[PDB]
């Protein structure tokens, strides 16, 4: 399982941090642990990616506000998410880039998505 | 018998065989040699020749090439019978896809040097549905007994074709139909018993099949059908983003587990005019058809184009450490893993022709027009 946590509800200008903890089985069939912001009415869209060896990279729309990090004493991974807008209000879904690959193509890991909201 | 390099790596040296450079007075040759069979094989626009390995058969056919193939001796395995003086000079037959006409000789001893009138005769004949009207012909062969023989044309269909009945009587039939595109690589798997072997087919979209075929009555199934071009393109894209629209699959060839498989790719930089040229080991789970890219790796002896549109580079792995031997046309790549990556090269001389290839369980053997046949040995 991918567990998420750290949702909630903020004021513009605030800040919230999500985390992401993977299970050993599930660390060992993917490359990296991202994020996936689904505003609603809108389709998921990768914001941000750390690969198993500590490569950060965000999405233009948050580069400059979130930070995403591992803490590799337990693996866990980390989207520190400052400088919040209202239209940063969406479901977070984290997300494992699989290594496995079908006949649906790559084979990918979700969490059950949490829910984000910022009032300006 | 003639050594021409020795060193810790590898040995290259001469094979002596029956080859003669002088078979045709004709530059174009096709041809590739069977070392499993003993017999080596060049053909022109007219004749197959024939011949040893161990130290010839001339078949005239008659125009664009025939593609030809040499097939088992009729083996009666575990007999209670004593064997004939006859039966100890069967030397196996010949197959030859003239346009979409295959003609099957079960023994080449009888047509040595007739005219083709009357060495037909001799033969068992099947019409595949090739379309020569529009261009198509037969490209790759591979000969899978004591399955059979598996023919794949230049716009991607596939013939699985038997040889034998289920009583090891010789005929040809169209067993089944496996299906722009293009198979890129032909692959011998595991036997699986009587008359049943895997056979391996890549094509150049990146589709990888195991199928189990028989001569045995049974009817051919997919084991795995998977399609691997996007997971090589994404283990690729982020040093190396020229990748996209160049990524080009050449050949592949199974490991020894049986589970895994090696497949050899170029991606190209307009940049620099470079070519570059990549072994991806795949693993593949055939419980859930599903498969893993477990390493990548990049050659750095060898950054040319192939501009022969005919020359297709082949990979040779010998049967720890694991070598990994691509035949390239003008030199042979030496790649070894643990089983840190080291890489040596052979480079040939520019002026020589490889006209195919043949393999044992530890060399790759090079049939070159003008020199025969050459052994690269690499030592494990």
């Amino acid at each position: 399982q991918l567990v998420e946590s750290g949702g909630g509800s903020v004021q513009a200008g605030g800040s919230l941090t999500l985390s992401c903890t993977a299970s050993e089985s599930i660390s060992k069939r993917i490359h990296g642990i991202g994020w996936f912001r689904q505003r609603r009415g809108e389709q998921r869209e990768e914001i941000a990616y750390i690969t198993t060896g500590g490569r950060p990279n965000l999405g233009d729309s948050v580069k400059d506000r979130f930070t995403i990090s591992r803490d590799k004493s337990n693996g866990t991974v980390y989207l520190q998410m400052n400088s919040l807008k209202p239209e940063d209000t969406a479901v977070y879904y984290c997300h494992g880039r699989g290594r496995w690959w079908g006949t649906e193509g790559r084979l990918d890991y979700w969490g059950q998505g949490t829910q984000v909201t910022v009032s300006s | 018998s003639k050594v021409f390099t020795e060193n810790n790596r590898y040995i290259v040296k001469t094979l002596q065989t029956d080859y003669s450079s002088g078979f045709s007075n004709d530059d174009e040759l096709n041809g590739y040699i069977d070392m499993q069979i003993g017999y080596g094989l060049v053909n022109d626009h007219k004749k197959v020749y024939i011949w040893n390995i161990h130290s010839y058969i001339t078949v005239p056919f008659r125009a664009v090439a025939p593609r030809c193939i040499l097939t088992f001796p009729a083996t009666m395995d575990e007999s209670p019978l004593a064997l004939n003086p006859n039966d100890q000079d069967e030397t196996g037959g010949l197959i030859i896809i003239k346009g979409s006409k295959a003609i099957y000789y079960e023994d080449i001893n009888s047509i040595n040097n007739l005219n083709f009138k009357l060495s037909e005769k001799f033969s068992h004949e099947l019409e595949l549905p090739i379309n020569s009207s529009g261009g198509e012909k037969c490209d790759l062969m591979l000969n899978c007994e004591p399955a059979g023989i598996v023919l794949s044309t230049n716009m991607g269909r596939i013939f699985f074709i038997t040889i034998r009945n289920s009583m090891g009587k010789p005929q040809l039939k169209l067993g089944k139909l496996l299906n722009n595109s293009s198979v890129v690589s032909l692959r011998n798997g595991p036997i699986l018993g009587k008359g049943t072997r895997l056979v391996y087919i890549t094509t150049n979209k990146g589709i990888f099949q195991t199928w189990q075929l028989s001569a045995t009555n049974s009817h051919p199934t997919k084991l795995i059908d998977v399609n691997i071009y996007e997971a090589i393109l994404e283990s690729l894209q982020d040093l190396y983003p020229f990748a996209h629209g160049t990524l080009k699959i050449w050949d592949s060839h199974p490991l020894q587990d049986e589970s895994s498989q090696l497949f050899l790719s170029s991606i190209y930089d307009s940049s620099c005019n470079e070519t570059y040229y990549i072994l991806s080991t795949i693993i593949f789970d055939s419980s859930s058809n599903s498969f893993t890219i477990f390493s990548t790796y990049r050659l750095n002896t060898f950054m040319e184009s192939i501009t022969d549109t005919k020359f297709k580079p082949k990979i040779f792995i010998p049967q720890e450490v694991t070598s990994i031997l691509v035949m390239f046309p003008n030199a042979v790549v030496i790649t070894q893993v643990n089983s840190r990556k080291w890489e040596d090269i052979v480079s040939l001389r520019n002026d020589i022709d490889i006209i195919g290839s043949g393999y044992d369980s530890k060399s790759l053997y090079v049939l070159t027009k003008q020199m025969g046949v050459l052994q690269f040995f690499v030592k494990e």
